[PDB]
């Protein structure tokens, strides 16, 4: 700030963020780490070491003498999943972690992406939980390039840690995968029956009914149902019990939303 | 985000002027509703079904979906 | 990438023809998986059998072809071009018979396979047919004989054998399981072949929907076995 | 593949989801394109119901006529 | 412009080893250096054409 | 747009799928062949990708006639289909001559063959180039024949990954002459440098052709002549 | 090996004379031991100048060590203790121990020579800071040491 | 069109480096990877005087990157590292300290605060093998 007339320098005032970013941070310590979930137990256990043990006591790996491991690159289908595990690991201890929105864009980003990640450590910096979580992707390269050499590069971070999610094999990038930034690798596959099983009675939980539903039989029937398609089948059944003004959600319901959602599953596929 | 009105040299704040003088007058006529029926209409039945579950229930019958325990779209 | 062969057969910059990978990668559409073990004295092919509805009968389903009196066959990849590829090598077998007067071993009919459909792909205008091969028979000073046909023209022969989707898990299982001891004994043989299947699909298998063949010095014949005595050894591999 | 179409796209996405839970008002948004599926994700309460449209039937034609 | 490169590389050669004569190996030397091509190792790119 | 066929000419200079096809050549496993002063040894390496595959199925190594060896490189199931032919353009000569082929005469009858496929479009041309060994009248011969067409003779050479080391090393080491052992033993130690991994009796492949005929050797001469030595 | 003696008179680079040392001692392998011996012997004296004597018997417990065990690589090994603990009397007394084992060669005298001053210098250093003014037989009690050698030593010095 | 544009680049960076106005007390540094294909324009003495290469490394380059890498590293163990460098495996550096890095992270992630070498094996099949199989007819 500079006075009206003598043109001195009178305070400094704080810089902000460009829109989109300053959108971007959002939290919900609602959901537990491992818990709140469905119950994707399988992949529960590979997620808590890799993030909690540098924070808990880098100095051990700095008594081998080795540079700080870095999270996971996690690697699904749908999508769904992987957004949860990150805000659930979060909750646990994370006060806020800052995400960032990910897709496929040509050009010019190098800039664009580089000063608002170094900005974004800062912020990062500010207070030490925060994790960087970075969203699905899918002139690139470059862009590639220049985050991998410079964030970890120049990073000398002591507290923020790192997670980044993609869907698909994409381009060669063996630089980004290199022990040490990208060591792990997970592989997230599509819902087992007995999973499935929890997660759809966790979204009949706030759903009326007179427990006579055979949830077995609704499991042999259909499969490939992700969460989201889980969703789909618990409110097409509440649609189902709208219909003819009922009131009390009935079995038949539920075999209604099941032949809908699988039909609209079926037709186009793409 | 708040609209205000400022003095010319000083720049201080004189009145917060909160009375609506935003943005410009359009889709703000209420000269009549619009005038189609539904039987000026082929085929898409069950689309407008679609759309009347989708909106036109909930408009009027958000109770059916508190005491069932649902959120409509 | 680019795509200067996408479209048909010819070589493009690095000497990489593109159609025969597509050719490959399309005997996954199946969604199957087989497996083939040799023993000193037996051969063993193990397969699954899926069954979408019960108006299917159960007699019209399965995939194990006979070829010749000791000589038997397993399929992969899709159905017709499976049918075609056996009515061929019947034609062969009854060809070699009549012209020279003793039986045929499976390596040259192995080699008369991999020969069509090498001709086949040299030229344009055909596709190339795509559907794995897997056979077993008896020879005498040799014993048992286990051959695979690709739909390239390679053909080789070799201990432990599986295909379909599954491979790069099956295999790896396999070469973790051999690499201590050979499996002499004839039972230890089906018991490798269900364990693989089992821990491969991460599930036990109901007798019904199983299908295995085995050939054994005892009796040449190729023989097929019934629901009973696949219980038996399920029963007695798992206790 | 231009400045304001990001910040409007923001407003738009972040309005979306500011709504009152009792939802009383109501949004209908009819494009004629899925050409793009960056803006606006159609999952996990961003957005809710689809609806396609054929092209004219049979009984289409008659009717309209 | 590569009798230049000739003669800086000849002097090059001097001042590596601290020292201020230049004699003839050192232009010899230089003159291998700086000409400098490559062929077609194939020998079956060469041999089609007769 | 001066591709993708071979009917017509480059706006400059020659034809385009040959080249390509060459590229896929040069993509192959090694070999090598060297003459010596009686005899003549082909080496090649045959590497498994796993320890399931039998090493007894298929070989690398074969036979034309009692004396006559071919090996090659490139890709494989192009190789069974012109072995076939020369077998029986050799019979076809002993029918009319009643006397056994001389070397040259099958080298540049199989060269028309293999060239009669790249004329038209509609076949692609043999992507696998050929090393020859035979010995008549006296003295030992051997050639080398491409899928162009051409033909020409060596005193020592090898084709395949890494060639241009395998040839400085050959022209370094490489003397005039010697016997079939001193031969045998450059022809391993000059394939050593390369083939990431130890070199046991069944990856490798080596056949001999002598005054008294074409014989490929059995494992026991094999890891006898690399054990303790070489 | 001439490459690595060449690159060790420098007196500037020793990591790459280790380097070259090493590699003429695996060419030697089993079959030219006179060599090989003197190779162990020159690699083993690149290890105690660059400060790491403790490697010097890890070293000799290699698998290839063992087969060329003799009474030099005691000498080294007692050499690298001696100058570990830094005890300057301790050191030339095991010198005195060994006249014909590694006293009296080319390329090894001569480095020792230097290290042994270096060592001297070092201990004559440690032992001035407290005072301003002191005799120096006392000084020669404290380091164990003649008188005349030390006067001589302190008037290089202060040249 | 627009081809133009990246020969007009390259012609305004030859006019630049050295053209009527001399310019002194500058100095330009090029990287890239194999230089058979690039333009004799660029190549010429006066322009990019020295030509440099960066073969792949042999067992003394082997063995020194080995020791200094490890020197930082609290290895402690009585193993000989020069096991893995006698393997004949053409290698690059960037393997080498992928190779310490993961050995490292293996160790500690088992709860051992020392190397115990029973897992450079490991990590060296774990990148020696970073191979794909080729489909069987090429071969």
């Amino acid at each position: 700030a500079l006075d009206m007339t003598t043109l001195t320098i009178m305070r400094y005032l704080p810089r902000e963020v460009d829109p989109l970013v300053y959108n971007m941070s959002h939290e919900d310590p609602g959901n537990v780490s491992y818990s709140e979930i469905g119950g994707l137990s399988e992949q529960i256990r590979e997620l808590r070491e890799v993030i909690e043990l540098p924070l808990t006591n880098p100095e051990l790996f700095q008594r081998v003498g080795i540079i700080p491991p870095k999270g996971c690159l996690l690697y699904g289908p749908p999508g769904t999943g992987k957004t949860l595990l990150a805000r659930a690991v979060a909750s646990q201890l994370d006060c806020n972690f800052l995400k960032v929105v990910s897709s496929s864009i040509v050009d010019k980003y190098i800039g664009e992406s580089a000063r608002l990640i170094r900005e974004m450590f800062n912020y990062a910096r500010d207070h030490q939980p925060c994790i960087i979580f970075m969203d699905e992707i899918d002139e690139i390269q470059r862009t590639l390039m220049e985050l991998l050499n410079q964030m970890d590069g120049f990073d000398t971070l002591h507290r923020v840690k790192m997670i980044m999610a993609t869907n698909r094999p994409d381009t060669l990038d063996p630089a980004l995968l290199r022990p040490g930034r990208l060591d792990r690798k997970i592989h997230i596959d599509l819902p087992n029956e007995q999973a499935r099983l929890d997660i759809l009675k966790i979204h009949a939980g706030p759903i009326t009914k007179h427990g006579e539903i055979d949830y077995e039989a609704i499991v042999k029937l259909s499969d490939g149902f992700n969460g989201a398609d889980l969703r789909n089948v618990c409110t097409e059944a509440g649609m189902f019990a709208i219909r003819a003004d009922h009131d009390f959600v009935v079995q038949e319901d539920f075999m209604k939303a099941v032949r809908k959602v699988a039909d609209s599953k079926k037709l186009e596929s793409k | 985000g708040d609209l205000v009105g400022v003095n010319k040299d000083s720049y201080l704040i004189l009145e917060t002027l909160p009375t609506e003088y935003d943005s410009r007058v359009k889709a703000m006529e209420v000269d009549e509703r619009p005038t189609e029926q539904y039987s000026d209409i082929g085929g898409l039945d069950k689309q407008i079904q679609e759309l009347v579950e989708a909106i036109v229930l909930p408009m009027n019958h958000k109770e059916k979906f508190e005491n069932l325990g649902i959120q409509p779209p | 990438s680019a795509g200067f062969d996408r479209h048909i057969t010819i070589f493009s910059p690095e000497g990489r023809l593109y159609q025969v990978e597509y050719a490959f990668k399309a005997i996954n559409q199946g969604g199957l998986t087989s497996v083939a073990v040799r023993g000193k004295d037996c051969a063993v092919i193990v397969t699954q059998k899926k069954v979408p509805d019960k108006l299917l009968d159960s007699s019209t389903v399965t995939h194990l072809f006979k070829i010749t009196e000791n000589i038997g066959c397993v399929m992969t990849g899709m159905t017709a071009d499976s049918r075609s590829q056996v009515q061929r090598a019947r034609y062969e077998a009854a060809n070699w018979k009549y012209k020279y007067g003793y039986e045929i071993p499976v390596d040259m009919l192995c080699k008369r396979i991999a020969d069509i459909s090498q001709v086949y792909t040299q030229n344009a205008e055909m596709r190339p047919l795509g559907c794995c091969m897997i056979l077993i028979g008896i020879d005498e000073e040799q014993g048992p004989q286990v051959y695979k046909c690709d739909p390239a023209g390679y053909y080789c022969g070799f201990k432990a054998t599986a295909a379909g989707v599954k491979q790069t898990e099956s295999t790896s299982f396999l070469e973790k399981k051999v690499k201590k001891k050979f499996d002499w004994t004839f039972e230890q043989t089906v018991e490798t072949a269900i364990t693989c299947l089992s821990t491969v699909l991460s599930i036990d298998f109901k007798p019904s929907e199983i299908e295995v063949g085995v050939v054994t010095v005892e009796n040449p014949k190729f023989r097929i076995l019934t629901e009973a005595e696949i219980d038996a050894h399920l029963v007695a591999l798992a206790e | 593949k231009d400045r304001e179409v990001q910040r409007t796209m923001l407003e738009l996405l972040n309005q979306l989801d500011g709504f009152q839970p009792n939802t009383q008002v109501k949004v209908i948004a009819a494009t004629n394109r899925v050409d793009i599926l960056d803006p606006a994700l159609l999952r996990s309460g961003r957005l809710d119901r689809k609806i396609e449209f054929p092209m004219p039937n049979e009984e289409a034609r008659a009717r309209i006529m | 412009a590569e009798v230049k490169g000739v003669c800086t590389e000849a002097g090059m050669y001097a001042l590596r080893e601290r020292r201020v004569h230049v004699t003839q190996e050192d232009f010899e030397m230089a003159v291998a250096k700086v000409m400098q091509k490559d062929s077609e190792k194939n020998m079956s790119i060469k041999k089609l054409w007769k | 747009g001066y591709s993708f066929s071979l009917t017509t000419f480059s706006p400059s200079g020659k034809l385009v799928q040959i080249e390509y096809a060459l590229a896929a050549v040069a993509g192959g496993a090694p070999s090598v062949g060297i003459k010596a002063a009686n005899g003549v040894v082909l080496a090649t390496e045959k590497k498994q990708k796993s320890i399931l595959y039998d090493e007894r199925s298929v070989h690398k190594v074969e036979p034309i006639t009692k004396h006559i060896g071919l090996v090659y490189s490139g890709m494989g199931p192009d190789y069974r289909v012109l072995v076939h032919r020369a077998r029986k353009l050799a019979q076809q000569y002993y029918l009319v001559y009643q006397e056994p082929i001389p070397t040259a005469q099958l080298v540049q009858r199989v060269a028309s063959v293999m060239q009669e496929y790249t004329q038209s479009g509609g076949v692609r041309p043999f992507g696998v180039s050929l090393l020859i060994c035979g010995w008549n009248e006296g003295r030992p011969y051997l050639f080398q024949s491409d899928p162009s067409g051409a033909y020409f003779a060596w005193k020592a050479t090898a084709m395949g990954k890494n060639y241009v080391n395998g040839k400085t090393f050959l022209e370094k080491r490489y003397n005039e002459d010697l016997e079939l052992e001193d031969a045998i033993h450059t022809a391993i130690l000059t394939l050593k440098e390369s083939f990431e991994g130890q070199m046991t009796e069944d990856n490798i492949e080596v056949g001999i052709c002598n005054e008294a005929g074409f014989r490929r050797l059995t494992p026991t001469e094999v890891k006898d002549y690399l054990a303790a030595i070489a | 090996m001439q490459s690595g003696i060449i690159h060790a008179a420098e007196e500037k680079d020793w990591k790459t004379a280790y380097s070259y040392f090493y590699e003429a001692f695996e060419g030697y392998d089993s079959i030219d031991s006179p060599k090989a011996i003197t190779s162990l012997k020159y690699m083993l004296l690149c290890k105690i100048m660059l400060n790491t004597p403790e490697d010097v018997q890890a070293l000799v417990s290699g698998k290839l060590a063992l087969r060329y065990a003799g009474r030099q690589t005691e000498a080294l090994k007692c050499v690298a203790q001696a100058s570990k603990n830094r005890s300057l009397a301790d050191f030339e007394k095991a010198l005195t121990d060994y006249r014909a084992e590694l006293r009296d060669d080319p390329i090894i005298s001569t480095h020792l020579a230097k290290l042994y001053d270096n060592l001297l210098e070092q201990n004559l250093i440690r032992v001035i800071e407290p005072f301003s003014r002191v005799q120096i037989e006392h000084i020669s009690s404290l380091i164990k040491l003649s008188k005349a050698d030390v006067e001589r030593k302190l008037s290089q010095m202060i040249l | 069109g627009a081809d133009r544009e990246v020969q007009r680049i390259l012609l305004e960076l030859l006019n630049q480096m050295d053209g009527f106005d001399q310019n002194v007390n500058v100095k330009v540094i090029m990287a890239t990877n194999r230089a058979d294909t690039l333009d004799p324009a660029l190549l010429r003495p006066g322009r990019l005087d020295r030509k440099i290469e960066f073969p792949l490394p042999d067992r003394r380059q082997k063995r020194l990157i080995f020791s200094t890498i490890t020197s930082k590293m609290n290895l402690s163990e009585e193993v000989d590292l020069e096991d893995y460098v006698a393997r004949p495996d053409k290698i690059s550096g960037a393997d080498i300290n992928s190779i310490c890095q993961e050995s490292g992270m293996l160790a500690v992630r088992e709860n051992r605060y020392i190397v115990l070498a029973k897992d450079f094996e490991k990590a060296y099949k774990t990148v020696i093998k970073k191979d794909e199989q080729e489909h069987e007819f090429y071969k």
